[PDB]
């Protein structure tokens, strides 16, 4: 089988100096018409192609960070690299290895995908988040909604459960998003309105790389 | 730069319907070598992209014959005959001719249900989160179809935009709605300063807006 193995840091800071890997079998950078190119997608965005290499040594940039870029290859490991320079938050993404050959025979397209290393660009230090409970205004209906909200944390991820996950349905997790510098996630639970304050509710957030375990129970006002 | 066009975005199909999607081109995208390197793509959620179709209409190794790219020049149209359930995820075309190569932004392939709309719920600072010195305040807009929803803050009647950091869901594969966070951070002592907060989401089930509301002094 034909593998691309993309290797990265998974972490570094702006300013910093990012060096992907990518590592090649079942095939050669060594064919006439043969090349792999990086390709990048943040997280709910699209593709952005950065830079190709051929076997001739022959090198494609993307014009707008021409500047920032460095691509290069080592035919004897079969490996090729992306170095991007001055790094920002902007350039956190995936990162995928892809293969295209300048021939017919042997691929003009990109059949061949790695699974992508994750690259998250942040000044942050670990931190932990800070789990406030979210209960109703000042009823009379009959589903109540309760919410979670999980703020100020770094690195990824936070998990979360409701009641240590045995109250598993009506939850809405939504995607962690940037405030600074650092994550913020909030969670909501629709029960029945006979349920709670009757029956108890607390969300389970943990953040492992603090070492954080916080079990807060929606008190009604 | 050539710009790659995807119409629509967002694409609702039942299982089983005929799927179109097209790709215009800023530029003519055939190489000075007379090939047209376009390509579409298809990404599964939490998948790399495959490729789908290679020169226009050049079907990968593997890939059904359900799938069929057509066009040419500057216009180019990817169908899908009948839609199966493994064929949702986004759509990009992509023009491999010229430097840089460009893709399109991408089309969801999303279920088609019944319109829903959504149940909004709206959320006060925690006295936690108080004792810190700052002031979040949260609505959730859960279980509405279709996608497009504008949601905005009042403080006192009046809109405020700088501050809101908002979280969509995918769509739920058991009932193909959609749900989204809202959260609207101010200082500790911008909260103690106004009293009236709402979070209203326009959204086509309703003509006029969905309200909820809160005065802090009440809490």
């Amino acid at each position: 089988q034909v593998t691309l193995k993309e290797s990265g840091p998974g972490i570094l800071k702006p300013s910093q100096t990012l060096s992907l890997t990518c590592s090649l079998s079942g095939f050669s950078l060594r064919t006439s018409g043969m090349g792999v190119g990086w390709i990048r997608q943040p997280s709910g965005k699209g593709l952005e192609w950065l830079a190709h290499i051929w076997w001739d040594d022959d090198k494609n940039y993307n014009p707008s960070l021409k500047s920032q870029l460095t691509i290069s290859k080592d035919t004897s490991r079969n490996q090729v690299f992306l170095k991007i320079t001055s790094v920002d938050t902007a350039d956190t993404a995936t990162y995928y290895c892809v293969r295209r050959a300048h021939n017919v025979v042997l691929g003009d397209w990109f059949a061949y995908w790695g699974q992508g290393t994750l690259v998250t660009v942040s000044a942050a230090k670990t931190t932990a988040p800070s789990v406030y409970p979210l209960a109703p205004v000042c009823t009379t209906g009959s589903s109540v909604t309760l919410g979670c909200l999980v703020k100020g944390y770094f690195p990824e991820p936070v998990t979360l459960t409701w009641n240590s996950g045995s109250l598993s349905s009506g939850v809405h997790t939504f995607p962690a998003v940037l405030q600074s510098g650092l994550y913020t996630l909030s969670s909501s639970v629709t029960v029945t309105s006979s349920t709670w304050p009757s029956q108890s509710i607390t969300c389970n957030v943990a953040h492992p790389a603090s070492s954080t375990k916080v079990d807060k129970k929606i008190e009604p006002r | 730069d050539v710009l790659m066009t995807q119409t629509p975005l967002s694409l609702p199909v039942s299982l089983g319907d005929q799927a179109s999607i097209s790709c215009r081109s800023s530029q003519s995208i055939v190489h000075s070598n007379g090939n047209t390197y376009l390509e579409w793509y298809l990404q599964k959620p939490g998948q790399s992209p495959k490729l789908l179709i290679y020169k226009v209409s050049n079907r990968f190794s593997g890939v059904p014959d359900r799938f069929s790219g057509s066009g040419s020049g500057t216009d180019f149209t990817l169908k899908i005959s009948r839609v199966e359930a493994e064929d949702l995820g986004v759509y990009y075309c992509f023009q491999g001719s010229h430097v840089p190569l460009t893709f399109g932004a991408g089309t969801k392939l999303e279920l088609k249900r019944a319109d829903a709309a959504p149940t909004v719920s709206i959320f006060p600072p925690s006295s936690e989160q108080l004792t810190s010195g700052g002031a979040s305040v949260v609505c959730f807009l859960n279980n509405f179809y279709p996608k497009d929803i504008n949601v905005k803050w009042k403080i006192d009647g009046s809109e405020r935009q700088n501050g809101v950091l908002n979280s969509w869901t995918d769509q739920d594969s058991k009932d193909s709605t959609y749900s989204m966070s809202s959260t609207l951070t101010l200082t500790k002592d911008e909260y103690e300063r106004h009293n009236s907060y709402t979070c209203e989401a326009t959204h086509k089930t309703s003509t006029s807006p969905i309200v909820k509301s809160f005065n802090r002094n009440e809490c």
